[PDB]
RNA sequence: GGGUUAGUCGAUCCUAAGAGAUGGGGAAGCUCCGUUUCAAAGGCCUGAUUUUAUGCAGGCCACCAUCGAAAGGGAAUCCGGUUAAGAUUCCGGAACCUGG
């Protein structure tokens, strides 16, 4: 059994270690719904570093919060970026992940 | 026959419904209206068998506890098979660039779980594996020093990496204690987590072996005690694309204790320059030319040392080129940065 | 898209009802029936009070002899620090006459003990009630006699600045005076301007520097004790149920190995590596 | 169903009719704390499982396989005794210091002599409630009997006071009502 | 030797008087009683059922196999032509029904 534990200690590393990817073979699946991330090319559209436009989100802040959460979150996405010193700490991001998971 | 009720399929498969939710996400099986032939494909699967075996295993564990026999329960737990995820990863993504195409969502969750604090529902071991794999992923980037794009935001830090084809758009939220949402259920994101973890695990295998160095990355423990980052890992053995890789070559920084050390550290590692932070120093300055700092009043005010607010690094890499630092000198105001998107 | 609004209202309502009923049931029923108590625990706790009160008595005797320096009849003149690491090694080093950083960890206390008022005073001045609260503290010689008293209820050690960093950047509450509140409220560490607002006098900004000067302790450390005053850790095991009861048994065996109870009043201070420990509790 | 109907109609037809006094000694059984301490006693004396047995066998066999013949020393195994003929076999020597007797056995007649037999042999028997709880402490499904003979010196003083406890709680309380015809009251 | 060609004419499907397995109960037994009866007699909806982090949870519905009509009930086709012997069934044209 000491030799058995010696075997298992090496085999635990050797099993997770080895891997293989393969060559080009496409999966033409009609039911599969693969979509890229939205707002990936809209990062200048977010103010996000001391930019002007999100001050309009200051005017429509009550308009954003009055809306539904699906309409509130994208409207409250842009906000007044002050400086390096503060980042508000991401309440929305976990909900965004969970919403994306529900979309999948 | 095209649409099958979730109750019908879950009773034909004889699986619990939450594990059916695992398997659909897990194999990418999509619609309470489901394809009959996809369920026929799902109808034989050894991971389903090992799930049912785990149900019976937990039942034998309950009788082991109810009889109070601790040692047999220890024997059951030790002599226990683990379902792996790896085969449907390979038969789901045979072509490795398809894994490179679909690593993009896989990174993002694991980075968010690496940010996340320890809870009851999410184990620390989960978070430990997340932070380990994410630090490995960052440490691989600083080898080839190949990203190009930088984005500063209230929502995240979006970097896309120009590696073996597509630029890959991974994001890290800042290392802040987050109020946990009671609205979410972890039971889905843990399945995504484990799937992406194993998938990115073997993709890191091919990227480390393809880059020719050892897939387990060694770290000095006392270097990790300085800082838990990509810079903890040493990377073994067994040019750079111009200009962004080896931008700021031979360049010595002095990041302050004031600055956020993490993403600036990673950017300097994407440059190849050095990192010197006094925050690392008080754990326990000849060549330092440049201070990244964001403070109104600078104390020692060395004219030899260049005083710069960090957007210079965020703007130089988004251009790939050098810009003047008069705007980045404290306390001069800054151009409203709109990233190249 | 209707499932979003519907289950979003449902989960918030059921979660608030579950948390409120869990708050309104636990202290209510255990004082309502409150029990047909037992005949055994009432005696075993009485013996446990005798043991714990007597060892704190002997601690107070021997520490008054060391402190008044009327020392002729004691066991050991200097104190000692034991070091439990990995069939488990325990390294003993003599005491250091030097201030230091410690991260104490409030452990669940031993089995069935009613704890006295002298230990309760020291724990209450250190805010360690409601366990899974590891808090930062200063090693000197005058704070040290408390460490003999709290040792059967906490664990001691040297944490790493990366681990301290991850503690502070992942966990931490601030009791805060804000815009418009009844103001028992605690915010997690997001705003550095909130930090420099209350700590502009000491000149403490940008919570990275709070990590740095908890590490430093050269200018101000107890100001961080006033500001980052609350702390919370998670419970490490999922607990009830078969797959986690084995984990509970194995970790109770681990805790019975790592914690040693001295009761001698010449009790060495026991340090454990918090660095591997915060791979569990953070 | 039929089987639910019969298992509910069972224990009605029993109590409705006069049970003989050699039965209904059962369910005049041990109370809560004394059975609890009896189980705390016998879990100190669990027998070895087949896995633990085979494990120790592999340890000593690998020792002799190296050889590395370490020593020749082992005091004795002490455990509960649980085979029914073996339990009866430990009586009529006598060797049984304590006997636990399950109340519920479907062939009751396997068991019915044991209280009178330990009565005449003077063995401190006690009627326990539930043979499954006997099987749990002996790594069986059920056991229906539980004899215990050999005790370490650490536990021998606990043994004697448990014997006195049982003889106070069982032999004094239920002895006269043991003679009486139980049941007979309709349902 | 040749000859009887159908989505639309029938059978098939439905139930009638009646027959008759099953669950059960009688009988030494061949078998007899009984037909929805003293049966656990299936198939539908929802589910991040929110935490125990790799084991099904919360509900809804309520009688009963089958056989029994070429005259009872019942989707839908007509004209003209043609063969030694066939046609509302083949040929030509013109219609309708059911399901997708």
């Amino acid at each position: 059994p000491k030799k058995l534990k010696e075997m298992k200690x090496x085999x635990x590393x050797x099993x997770x270690x080895x891997x293989x990817x393969x060559x080009x073979x496409x999966x033409x699946x009609x039911x599969x719904x693969x979509x890229x991330x939205x707002x990936x090319x809209x990062x200048x559209x977010x103010x996000x570093x001391x930019x002007x436009x999100x001050x309009x989100x200051x005017x429509x802040x009550x308009x954003x919060x009055x809306x539904x959460x699906x309409x509130x979150x994208x409207x409250x996405x842009x906000x007044x970026x002050s400086a390096l010193r503060k980042v508000p700490g991401y309440g929305e991001s976990i909900r965004e992940r969970f919403e994306r998971s529900l979309d999948l | 026959r095209n649409f099958i009720t979730r109750s019908q399929a879950v009773r034909k498969l004889q699986v619990s419904l939450a594990d059916f939710r695992r398997l659909c996400i897990f194999k990418g099986i999509y619609p309470t209206f489901y394809y009959a032939k996809d369920i026929q494909y799902l109808m034989h699967e050894p991971v389903l068998a090992k799930f049912r075996e785990h149900k019976t295993f937990a039942r034998k564990l309950t009788r082991a506890l109810g009889r109070g026999e601790v040692s047999s329960a220890k024997r059951l737990e030790e002599n226990r098979d683990s379902y792996t995820l790896d085969h449907i990863i390979k038969e789901r993504y045979p072509s490795f660039p398809d894994a490179i195409r679909d690593i993009d969502d896989a990174l993002n969750m694991l980075f968010l779980f690496s940010n996340l604090p320890s809870t009851n529902q999410v184990s620390s071991k989960i978070i430990n594996d997340a932070q380990k794999i994410c630090n490995q992923w960052l440490a691989y980037v600083a080898k080839e020093r190949l990203v190009r794009k930088v984005f500063v935001s209230i929502k995240g830090v979006y970097y896309q990496a120009n590696i073996k084809g597509e630029e890959v758009r991974w994001l890290v939220p800042f290392k802040f204690p987050e109020n946990i949402p009671s609205d979410v259920d972890f039971r889905i994101m843990l399945t995504f987590l484990e799937f992406y973890s194993t998938l990115l695990h073997f993709v890191l295998y091919k990227l480390y072996t393809d880059s020719g160095l050892i897939y387990p990355p060694k770290l000095d423990l006392k270097k990790d005690k300085i800082i838990s980052g990509l810079s903890s890992y040493i990377l073994e053995s067994r040019k750079y694309d111009s200009p962004v890789a080896s931008l700021f070559s031979a360049f010595v920084f002095y990041v302050s204790r004031e600055v956020p050390i993490d993403i600036l550290e990673f950017l300097i590692l994407s440059c190849g320059g050095n990192v010197i932070s006094e925050a690392a120093m008080d754990q326990i300055m000849s060549k330092v030319t440049h201070q990244i700092v964001d403070r109104p009043v600078l104390k020692n005010k060395v004219a030899g040392r260049t005083y710069i607010q960090p957007q210079w690094i965020f703007d130089c890499i988004n251009k790939g080129e050098l810009v003047p630092a008069n705007k980045y000198l404290p306390g001069e105001a800054l151009p409203p940065h709109l990233s190249p998107w | 898209x209707x499932x979003x609004x519907x289950x979003x209202x449902x989960x918030x309502x059921x979660x608030x009802x579950x948390x409120x009923x869990x708050x309104x049931x636990x202290x209510x029923x255990x004082x309502x029936x409150x029990k047909f108590v037992r005949a055994e625990s009432i005696v075993a706790k009485t013996l446990a009070t005798s043991r714990e009160k007597e060892r704190i008595k002997r601690v107070s005797i021997l520490e008054d002899k060391k402190a008044k320096n009327e020392t002729q009849h004691i066991a050991s003149g200097k104190d000692f620090i034991l070091k439990i690491t990995e069939g488990l090694i325990r390294e003993k080093t003599t005491y250091d006459g030097k201030p230091a950083l410690l991260f104490i960890v409030r452990v669940r206390g031993p089995l069935a003990v009613n704890i006295p008022n002298k230990a309760f005073k020291i724990l209450s001045l250190l805010r360690l009630v409601e366990t899974n609260t590891g808090v930062f503290v200063k090693l000197t010689k005058n704070v040290y006699p408390l460490l003999k008293v709290i040792a059967p209820y906490v664990v001691i050690g040297k944490p790493s600045l990366s681990s301290i960093r991850s503690l502070i950047q992942k966990r931490g509450r601030i009791i805060y005076k804000g815009e418009n509140e009844a103001e028992p409220h605690e915010i997690v560490l997001n705003d550095n301007n909130i930090v420099e607002e209350q700590l502009g006098d000491h000149g403490i900004i940008c919570v990275e520097d709070i990590i740095h000067e908890i590490a430093t302790m050269g200018e101000s450390f107890s100001v961080c004790n006033f500001f980052l005053q609350p702390f919370k850790l998670n419970r490490e095991v999922s607990g009830f149920g078969s797959l986690n009861r084995l984990r509970k048994i194995k970790q109770r065996e681990a805790e019975s190995r790592t914690r040693q109870f001295s009761n001698a009043a010449t009790a060495p201070v026991i340090e454990v590596d918090i660095d591997s420990l915060l791979a569990k509790l953070n | 169903p039929e089987y639910v109907r019969v298992q509910r109609q069972k224990k009605i037809l029993s109590i409705r009719l006069k049970v003989p006094p050699t039965i209904a000694q059962f369910q005049y059984t041990l109370d809560r704390n004394t059975a609890a301490e009896t189980f705390k006693l016998f879990n100190k004396y669990r027998p070895e499982t087949a896995a633990e047995k085979k494990e120790r066998l592999t340890k000593e066999a690998a020792a002799v396989a190296e050889g590395k013949s370490k020593q020749d020393a082992s005091p004795k195994p002490y455990a509960v005794k649980y085979g029914l003929n073996h339990v009866v076999a430990l009586i009529e020597n006598k060797k049984a210091k304590l006997v636990l007797i399950a109340n519920d056995v479907d062939p009751i007649e396997l068991v019915v002599f044991l209280p009178a037999l330990c009565k005449k042999m003077g063995v401190p028997y006690a009627i326990v409630k539930g043979k499954a709880r006997l099987g749990t402490l002996v790594n069986q499904k059920t056991s229906a009997v539980a004899a215990l003979t050999e005790v370490r010196a650490e536990d021998e003083a606990a043994l004697a006071k448990l014997v006195s406890t049982i003889d106070a709680n069982f032999a004094d309380k239920y002895d006269e009502v043991k003679k009486h015809w139980g049941g007979g009251i309709l349902g």
